[PDB]
RNA sequence: UAAGGUGAUAUGAACCGUUAUAACCGGCGAUUUCCGAAUGGGGAAACCCAGUGUGUUUCGACACACUAUCAUUAACUGAAUCCAUAGGUUAAUGAGGCGAACCGGGGGAACUGAAACAUCUAAGUACCCCGAGGAAAAGAAAUCAACCGAGAUUCCCCCAGUAGCGGCGAGCGAACGGGGAGGAGCCCAGAGCCUGAAUCAGUGUGUGUGUUAGUGGAAGCGUCUGGAAAGGCGCGCGAUACAGGGUGACAGCCCCGUACACAAAAAUGCACAUGCUGUGAGCUCGAUGAGUAGGGCGGGACACGUGGUAUCCUGUCUGAAUAUGGGGGGACCAUCCUCCAAGGCUAAAUACUCCUGACUGACCGAUAGUGAACCAGUACCGUGAGGGAAAGGCGAAAAGAAC
RNA sequence: AGGACCGAACCGACUAAUGUCGAAAAAUUAGCGGAUGACUUGUGGCUGGGGGUGAAAGGCCAAUCAAACCGGGAGAUAGCU
RNA sequence: UGAAGGUGUACUGUGAGGUAUGCUGGAGGUAUCAGAAGUGCGAAUGCUGACAUAAGUAACGAUAAAGCGGGUGAAAAGCCCGCUCGCCGGAAGACCAAGGGUUCCUGUCCAACGUUAAUCGGGGCAGGGUGAGUCGACCCCUAAGGCGAGGCCGAAAGGCGUAGUCGAUGGGAAACAGGUUAAUAUUCCUGUACUUGGUGUUACUGCGAAGGGGGGACGGAGAAGGCUAUGUUGGCCGGGCG
RNA sequence: UACGGUGCUGAAGCAACAAAUGCCCUGCUUCCAGGAAAAGCCUCUAAGCAUCAGGUAACAUCAAAUCGUACCCCAAACCG
């Protein structure tokens, strides 16, 4: 079911103050994926490379800061993050 | 476009000459009607927008030798 | 006291955005003008 | 490494996509990200072993 | 086509340290010799918190021009300028005037 | 080719390499997201929505393919209707858009000048539109000369601010003949014997290349001043290399070059052999472009504003002879001379430079020179078309000032 | 029932003062007119320069109007300063 | 062993000027006689930059109003926390669309920005923050209107327009209450629901449009009844005895 | 209690009266100036198809993709 590609949505797990209060207290993970990326795509992806049992999958896009140094604009990638819920067998 | 389908006799521009020659642009559009004429080839009517000197072309030489000249360019009728 | 700019982003790119520039044979000329003065912003999108 | 590279078998060529995809690339940038990955280098010659058996298993 | 490199013995043509004579570190791509214990400038070193925090000035070997040095020879017992013949199948250096390979 | 590399602001981290699968520099491949002629449909450009077939699958599903429009060409198959055409499914092939000028054509001003202004001027100029090609267009006489003879077009210099034209004002302004650059001609409106032999238009074959990577490439030392020597001072030496640049101040000989001799695995642009799907030679007999030339009317182009106005083009209405003919020789006529319209294709001299090199300036040197030496068509201004800046230099070396 | 009456919202703009390098390139303060209709308003359309639109003032058409704005003819022309 | 340039001084020519040299400057300059000019500026309400003047003058943007204590800090009228006081309350409160686009939240930093100061900030510099089967968009459908195969028309450009296809400001399926974050919640969790499609087993069984009909499907004003949000007052419950 | 708040428990949790410009009411009366369109939806059959394919229930399962979501929004964040 999609193979190859499915390595390519996944780019990095997120941290933060939010990303670790939904470890615990929700049982999910926050996770930076591709810019494509359906939430079919990155549970599937998640079903196979991090091997859990996912629940679903909540997906937003972060915009991307203006950042403004020395003299010149410039703004950042807008990357998207993954709020992927699992099921009661978790992991790390 | 007021153009004649047979000999393209398109219109042409010019001045407008007043009795103290003041050049006023204009036009000479050609003599043009929409003709029904009858094809002996192959038995029909076949309308072409053409000039008044254009039918006498076409009673000069065959309609079908003029068919043959429009046909020959790309033309329909 | 009401000034004449009044935004609008559907105004903006109906009236002067890429797409209605390229309908037309004049709209194509100013892009080829913004393209021949080399601009950054070809039109607002 | 193209040289002994070019030499294999079409099926088999995948095998060695397929393991360079699968961990490696994907193992490197999520270990990267976390911080304890101190050889940085190694997400080049990846990107680029890939790129390599990418031409190479386009034949026709 | 470079005449110096690395592990090569130089002389110093001109500037202060004029007539010492020591190996390039490493030639630049700006076209810069670093030859040791040639132009020691006496930087101010800045004591940064991370890693390691000397904080004192030190000798750093600043980098020279490649033609204000040429190869020392190790036989006439100077400067010489480099060529490039082709003995066997490679193109080697020699000096000019004894004309000899390194 | 190569001993040092991982483009820059830009140090650092982690690593490649050092006689040859580092880097770099070329040839030919590969990948080439999305928008954009955009082309499956749409759409507020970089977004949204599809069908038919193929291969797979553990139910969920992906995957690659293909589908724009018109233009010709073919098969289809089909109305009102007999035949049929009109149409409609699929198929090949081509076109679509962009780009600085230059070219040909279709349209086409006004200010201004005339010391006002209407003819005229500005001027078929600006501008708009269409089609091009490396050039384009023009072109082998129905040319123009004067009883002498010349032999296609184009471009330069004369003839000449002449002859003319002109509210005979303002202004506009020829040709003949001459000197040059460059030279070249042919196909059709078709019938004998005889036929691949001149010719080209390809697949090509031959060297010579040229080009996009390159290699070698000469001979200086010592003192003095100074931060530093290329400088002064004194003696050398290479020169088919004293073009030029760099180097701590001004370098023939420190370095990169320069003159000179050599280079190409691969792609290509040339000029000659020449196997060739494919194309027609010599010579007979007879053809010679009709709604045409000319004319009336109205415009236009000719330097020539209808004037005594030849010439050409035509919107309009007409109308010959057709080689024992017709055009022209500047109203017109008659004699002479000269050509042969009503169909085509033709290189060179000529115009231009968005662009790629090399080289040169009695060109500029940061209020100059491009608007822009600098992350400039950027910031900023404007709904938008569009307008549009300012801002260069530490030092030989960051040795950029530890404390 | 009403282009009815009074009167908030809303729409207007009669008077006065303030302001006039303003708080504001047309406003503020106190009064003022209409306020179920020829009303008013959101969103999107359509009409283009000798052209539009105009319950008509030469009004309005992006703070510009007895002929917009931007680029071009273009260094128009100037017996004037 | 000190060029041009800058800045003084002393001579000198009838003038435009010229000569020499002190300091600064740190590398170019140029006799003579010829040649060519972007060849000399005080004015053009000149053009660009710099700097004056008015002048330490006006002003500091609603006359809704502050007062004191403590905190941190180099420093507090303005920041924080506390207690009073005042102001708005069909708003100067709370949610949206349009339009902005990170201004949100936390940590830090006051050079500039804030019409004063500033430890504070919509300021600078890091990190974090937007979680949807049900809300909205996209999507099925259309008005005004736009585009528009063929088509008719137009010197060329192109104009109009048919079948179609776009175009909401309109029509069409379904989720609430509570809890929760420094910053999101009709989205996360907790409870309890609902709608539309796909695909299987069972028991029945006559289904099917580019077509027909129904519905969607509609104006103003008025009047009256029945309700609800919401309020008030009792009761009830917990606290109060000033 | 890092002196911010977390953890735990948690009594009553009713009645009348009033009352909208909300809702029934896209209704009713009335008046004339006589008041969009088209799908979804419901229904009937043509061209078709007859142990088919379709409907219809019932239960099961599967799914509900993508984009916006912060914050200001009568304002110090929009137009000036
Ligand atoms: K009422
Ligand atoms: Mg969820
Ligand atoms: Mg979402
Ligand atoms: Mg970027
Ligand atoms: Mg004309
Ligand atoms: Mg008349
Ligand atoms: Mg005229
Ligand atoms: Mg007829
Ligand atoms: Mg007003
Ligand atoms: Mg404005
Ligand atoms: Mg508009
Ligand atoms: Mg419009
Ligand atoms: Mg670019
Ligand atoms: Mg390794
Ligand atoms: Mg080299
Ligand atoms: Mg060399
Ligand atoms: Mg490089
Ligand atoms: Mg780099
Ligand atoms: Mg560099
Ligand atoms: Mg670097
Ligand atoms: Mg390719
Ligand atoms: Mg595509
Ligand atoms: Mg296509
Ligand atoms: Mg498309
Ligand atoms: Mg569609
Ligand atoms: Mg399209
Ligand atoms: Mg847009
Ligand atoms: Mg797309
Ligand atoms: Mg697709
Ligand atoms: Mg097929
Ligand atoms: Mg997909
Ligand atoms: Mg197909
Ligand atoms: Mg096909
Ligand atoms: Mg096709
Ligand atoms: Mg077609
Ligand atoms: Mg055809
Ligand atoms: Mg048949
Ligand atoms: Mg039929
Ligand atoms: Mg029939
Ligand atoms: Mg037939
Ligand atoms: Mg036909
Ligand atoms: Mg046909
Ligand atoms: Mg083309
Ligand atoms: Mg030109
Ligand atoms: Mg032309
Ligand atoms: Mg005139
Ligand atoms: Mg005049
Ligand atoms: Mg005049
Ligand atoms: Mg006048
Ligand atoms: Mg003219
Ligand atoms: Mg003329
Ligand atoms: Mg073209
Ligand atoms: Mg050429
Ligand atoms: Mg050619
Ligand atoms: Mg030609
Ligand atoms: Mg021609
Ligand atoms: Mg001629
Ligand atoms: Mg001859
Ligand atoms: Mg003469
Ligand atoms: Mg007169
Ligand atoms: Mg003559
Ligand atoms: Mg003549
Ligand atoms: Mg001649
Ligand atoms: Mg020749
Ligand atoms: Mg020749
Ligand atoms: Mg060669
Ligand atoms: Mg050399
Ligand atoms: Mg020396
Ligand atoms: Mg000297
Ligand atoms: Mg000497
Ligand atoms: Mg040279
Ligand atoms: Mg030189
Ligand atoms: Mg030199
Ligand atoms: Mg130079
Ligand atoms: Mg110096
Ligand atoms: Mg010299
Ligand atoms: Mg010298
Ligand atoms: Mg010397
Ligand atoms: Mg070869
Ligand atoms: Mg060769
Ligand atoms: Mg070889
Ligand atoms: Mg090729
Ligand atoms: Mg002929
Ligand atoms: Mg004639
Ligand atoms: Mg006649
Ligand atoms: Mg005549
Ligand atoms: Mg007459
Ligand atoms: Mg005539
Ligand atoms: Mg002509
Ligand atoms: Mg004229
Ligand atoms: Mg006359
Ligand atoms: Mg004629
Ligand atoms: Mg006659
Ligand atoms: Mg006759
Ligand atoms: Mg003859
Ligand atoms: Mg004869
Ligand atoms: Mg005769
Ligand atoms: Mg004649
Ligand atoms: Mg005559
Ligand atoms: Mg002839
Ligand atoms: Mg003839
Ligand atoms: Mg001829
Ligand atoms: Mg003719
Ligand atoms: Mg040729
Ligand atoms: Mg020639
Ligand atoms: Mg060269
Ligand atoms: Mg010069
Ligand atoms: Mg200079
Ligand atoms: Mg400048
Ligand atoms: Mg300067
Ligand atoms: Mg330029
Ligand atoms: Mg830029
Ligand atoms: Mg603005
Ligand atoms: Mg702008
Ligand atoms: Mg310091
Ligand atoms: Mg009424
Ligand atoms: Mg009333
Ligand atoms: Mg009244
Ligand atoms: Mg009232
Ligand atoms: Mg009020
Ligand atoms: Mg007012
Ligand atoms: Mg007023
Ligand atoms: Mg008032
Ligand atoms: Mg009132
Ligand atoms: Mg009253
Ligand atoms: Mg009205
Ligand atoms: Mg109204
Ligand atoms: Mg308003
Ligand atoms: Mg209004
Ligand atoms: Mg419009
Ligand atoms: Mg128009
Ligand atoms: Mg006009
Ligand atoms: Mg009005
Ligand atoms: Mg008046
Ligand atoms: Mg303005
Ligand atoms: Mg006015
Ligand atoms: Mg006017
Ligand atoms: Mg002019
Ligand atoms: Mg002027
Ligand atoms: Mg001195
Ligand atoms: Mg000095
Ligand atoms: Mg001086
Ligand atoms: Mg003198
Ligand atoms: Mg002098
Ligand atoms: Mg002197
Ligand atoms: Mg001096
Ligand atoms: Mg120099
Ligand atoms: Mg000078
Ligand atoms: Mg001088
Ligand atoms: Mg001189
Ligand atoms: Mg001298
Ligand atoms: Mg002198
Ligand atoms: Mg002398
Ligand atoms: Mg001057
Ligand atoms: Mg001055
Ligand atoms: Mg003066
Ligand atoms: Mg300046
Ligand atoms: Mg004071
Ligand atoms: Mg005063
Ligand atoms: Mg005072
Ligand atoms: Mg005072
Ligand atoms: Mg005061
Ligand atoms: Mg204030
Ligand atoms: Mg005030
Ligand atoms: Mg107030
Ligand atoms: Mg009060
Ligand atoms: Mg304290
Ligand atoms: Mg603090
Ligand atoms: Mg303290
Ligand atoms: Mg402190
Ligand atoms: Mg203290
Ligand atoms: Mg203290
Ligand atoms: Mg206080
Ligand atoms: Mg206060
Ligand atoms: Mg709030
Ligand atoms: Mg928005
Ligand atoms: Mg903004
Ligand atoms: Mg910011
Ligand atoms: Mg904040
Ligand atoms: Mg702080
Ligand atoms: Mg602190
Ligand atoms: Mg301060
Ligand atoms: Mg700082
Ligand atoms: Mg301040
Ligand atoms: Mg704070
Ligand atoms: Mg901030
Ligand atoms: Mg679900
Ligand atoms: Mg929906
Ligand atoms: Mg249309
Ligand atoms: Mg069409
Ligand atoms: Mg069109
Ligand atoms: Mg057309
Ligand atoms: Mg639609
Ligand atoms: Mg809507
Ligand atoms: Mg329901
Ligand atoms: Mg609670
Ligand atoms: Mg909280
Ligand atoms: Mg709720
Ligand atoms: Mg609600
Ligand atoms: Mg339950
Ligand atoms: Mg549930
Ligand atoms: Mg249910
Ligand atoms: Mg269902
Ligand atoms: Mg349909
Ligand atoms: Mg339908
Ligand atoms: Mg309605
Ligand atoms: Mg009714
Ligand atoms: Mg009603
Ligand atoms: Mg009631
Ligand atoms: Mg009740
Ligand atoms: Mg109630
Ligand atoms: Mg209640
Ligand atoms: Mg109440
Ligand atoms: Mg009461
Ligand atoms: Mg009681
Ligand atoms: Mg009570
Ligand atoms: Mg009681
Ligand atoms: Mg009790
Ligand atoms: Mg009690
Ligand atoms: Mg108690
Ligand atoms: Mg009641
Ligand atoms: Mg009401
Ligand atoms: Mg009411
Ligand atoms: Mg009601
Ligand atoms: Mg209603
Ligand atoms: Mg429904
Ligand atoms: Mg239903
Ligand atoms: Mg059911
Ligand atoms: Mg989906
Ligand atoms: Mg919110
Ligand atoms: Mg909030
Ligand atoms: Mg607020
Ligand atoms: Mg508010
Ligand atoms: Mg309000
Ligand atoms: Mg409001
Ligand atoms: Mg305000
Ligand atoms: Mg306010
Ligand atoms: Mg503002």
């Amino acid at each position: 079911i999609r193979e190859e590609r499915l390595l390519k949505v996944l780019r990095a797990p997120h941290v933060s103050e939010k990303a670790s209060t939904a470890m615990e207290k929700s049982n999910t993970i926050v996770l930076k994926v591709a810019k494509d990326a359906t939430k079919a795509e990155i549970k599937a992806a998640v079903q196979k490379l991090f091997e859990v049992e996912v629940e679903v999958v909540n997906t937003l896009v972060v915009k991307g800061k203006v950042k403004r140094h020395g003299q010149r604009i410039g703004r950042r990638s807008d990357w998207k993050k993954a709020y992927v819920t699992l099921k009661e067998g978790q992991n790390l | 476009s007021r153009v004649c389908q047979v000999t393209g006799k398109r219109p042409v521009t010019g001045n407008n000459r007043s009795h103290a020659l003041n050049a006023t642009k204009r036009r000479f559009l050609p003599n043009l009607h929409s003709h029904r004429f009858w094809v002996e080839s192959e038995k029909r009517f076949v309308t072409l927008r053409v000039s008044a000197k254009g039918m006498r072309v076409i009673d000069k030489k065959g309609i079908d030798t003029v068919l043959a000249e429009l046909r020959a360019r790309g033309e329909k009728y | 006291m009401k000034r004449t700019f009044q935004p609008s982003v559907l105004k903006r790119n109906r009236s002067h955005g890429f797409r209605a520039r390229m309908a037309t044979k004049n709209g194509r000329q100013v892009l080829a003008r913004r393209r021949a003065k080399g601009r950054a912003r070809l039109t607002v999108s | 490494m193209k040289a002994k590279e070019l030499r294999e078998k079409s099926v088999e060529e995948l095998n060695t996509e397929l393991l360079n995809l699968l961990r490696e690339q994907f193992n490197l940038r999520m270990q990267a990200a976390s911080g304890q990955l101190q050889q940085s280098h190694l997400l080049k010659q990846v990107r680029r072993d890939v790129a390599r058996v990418k031409t190479l298993l386009n034949e026709k | 086509a470079a005449k110096i490199r690395r592990d090569d013995e130089v002389i110093v043509l001109t500037g202060k340290d004029k007539g010492k004579r020591g190996k390039v570190k490493n030639v630049l791509s700006s076209g810069k010799v670093i030859v040791e214990g040639i132009n020691l400038v006496k930087k101010h070193q800045k004591p940064v918190p991370a890693l390691n925090q000397p904080g004192g000035i030190v000798e750093k070997e600043a980098a020279i021009q490649v033609s204000n040095v040429a190869i020392f020879n190790a036989a006439t017992g100077k400067a010489d300028r480099v060529g490039f013949r082709f003995e066997d199948g490679k193109k080697v250096r020699f000096f000019k005037s004894n004309s000899e390979t390194i």
